[PDB]
């Protein structure tokens, strides 16, 4: 079954008839990670490369 | 007798030098919402050393292991409150910001007062008959004296008498016959330098005072008190009752008084080894900690600071020379009922100090006003409607005794 | 002159209310919601029990 996110924003001096709208939200997140990098350093055409 | 200045007239303000000594380092912070209202610190450890020709130690029992506590709690309220019609409050004083400056100092006052009572209810060490008041150089050099010989090194110790025994003192340091600054400084500005026989030396005119309480007759001990390192290791207080005295008395025994044991005398802590006084050996003394009364009988029950520990068998807290036991004969220094105001002498490590922060009530406009390091909680609201405004102010202390055997009270002697 | 706030959980409304007695010392709060019943036909519903 779908469950949707409360807010209690709108509806303020409105009138509501449909209720058949779902509310979904997208989540965003910033993280600091360990990443391994590999330096492939093959000479030709340019070789410092990470 | 209508147009009226703008300033106030000046007043009359008392000294701080109590707070300013006290240990405001160890207890800070401490009392937390998560806490609770006490906290306690730990404490150090003493061994004894067995000697026997070969060392077997089998059979002879080894040194045990136990350890105390020394609590710290929170005091009473300190509060003044007053009310006003604002129209006549309003007539002449702006922003009401009159108020502001007499309250604060109140509180120091009051809260500093209170800290002398306590310490001088707590501290056990005692010197020189307490009618005699502070006349020479030697008066003051031996508390320091006392201090060294007990053994207490880390820390630093201080000692506050009043304004007339600095003159006094000074007068004296007038007399001197070969230091031309020491000599000059004192017929200017008759002011002592910082270290005076090796102890630092200040002066206070706000300090309290005690009643001695009426007693007669000559007091002995009843029942052998209980002084075992097991029931005084978190305390430091024992109970002991006495026999012998007046028929029927209240307030037998006031708060502060010295009980002198006679036979009982001090030891080096570390040493173990008796207090010899130059001529006479140091006999050992408790204050009182609460008002007691006399029944039929003469039979008092008091409750003392400053404990006679003689465990058998733990030697090696040993603080006395021998174990008070009934039929011993005991005094009480000072006169029947004078009142006098006292000398104290402490280190370091003696007391401590703290404040705990107050939130703000809930829906009421409120400020903060820090005086000397101390922050006051001050509230405003308006309960009842004839025109009858409120302020209160509000502020928490805490207190701590970690050692009742480094200082007390001092006087002079004859 | 009072603080408040108003919550949410589950889509309803609940609004907060957060007061002191001066003298007292003492802070309170109190959580407040005020609902609404109709019944706009009785005929369409019921209770339905396992017949025998």
């Amino acid at each position: 079954p779908t469950s949707l996110d409360v807010t209690s924003m709108t509806s303020w001096e409105y009138n509501w008839f449909g209720a058949d709208v779902i509310y979904i939200a997208k989540y965003y997140e910033v993280r600091k990670e360990s990443v391994d990098v590999i330096s492939y350093r093959h000479p030709i055409t340019g070789e410092i490369a990470t | 007798s209508q147009i009226v200045l703008k300033k106030f007239l000046p007043g009359f303000m008392s000294d701080l030098v109590l707070a300013k000594t006290v240990d405001r380092q160890l207890l800070a912070g401490e009392i937390n919402s998560s806490t609770g209202d006490s906290v306690s610190f730990k404490r150090p450890h003493q061994f004894s050393s067995l000697r026997t020709p070969t060392g077997d130690i089998s059979g002879q029992n080894k040194n045990n292991l136990i350890s105390g506590k020394a609590t710290g709690r929170v005091g009473n309220y300190i509060t003044v409150a007053v009310e006003y019609q604002q129209l006549e409050e309003a007539i002449k004083l702006n922003q009401l910001e009159e108020i502001l400056a007499p309250v604060r100092q109140r509180i120091v006052t009051d809260l500093e007062t209170e800290l002398a009572h306590f310490m001088m209810n707590n501290g056990a060490l005692s010197l020189g008959s307490p009618n005699t008041p502070i006349t020479k150089w030697s008066d003051v050099a031996q508390t320091a004296s006392f201090l060294k010989d007990l053994g207490v090194n880390e820390g630093e110790n201080y000692a506050v008498m009043d304004p007339w025994s600095a003159q006094r003192l000074a007068d004296a340091q007038t007399g001197l016959h070969a230091s031309d600054q020491l000599v000059r400084t004192a017929w200017e500005n008759a002011q002592i330098p910082t270290n005076f026989g090796g102890i630092r030396a200040l002066m206070s005119n706000g300090l309290a005072s005690r009643t001695q309480g009426a007693f007669g007759g000559t007091l002995t001990v009843k029942t052998q008190p209980t002084v075992t390192y097991n029931a005084v290791k978190d305390s430091y207080q024992f109970t002991v009752t006495l026999t012998g005295a007046t028929a029927s008395v209240t307030g037998f025994l006031k708060a502060g008084d010295q009980v002198k044991f006679t036979n009982t005398y001090w030891l080096q802590q570390q040493t173990k080894q008796a207090l010899y006084n130059g001529a006479t050996p140091i006999s050992f003394t408790a204050t009182v900690t609460a008002d007691a009364n006399s029944d039929s009988g003469g039979d008092v029950t008091v409750t003392l600071s400053g404990v006679p520990i003689y465990d058998t068998t733990n030697p090696q807290y040993n603080s006395v020379s021998r174990q008070v036991e009934a039929g011993d004969a005991v005094s009480v220094v000072g006169t029947a009922s004078q009142t006098m105001k006292p000398n104290l002498f402490y280190n370091k490590f003696f007391c401590g100090l703290g404040s705990i922060p107050l939130p703000k009530l809930h829906s009421i406009d409120s400020a903060v006003a820090t005086y000397e390091g101390f922050s006051i909680r001050v509230h405003k609201y308006a309960d009842g409607d004839a025109n009858v405004q409120k302020m209160r102010f509000d502020l928490l202390p805490a207190y701590v005794c970690f050692n009742p055997h480094m200082g007390g009270q001092f006087f002079g002697n004859p």
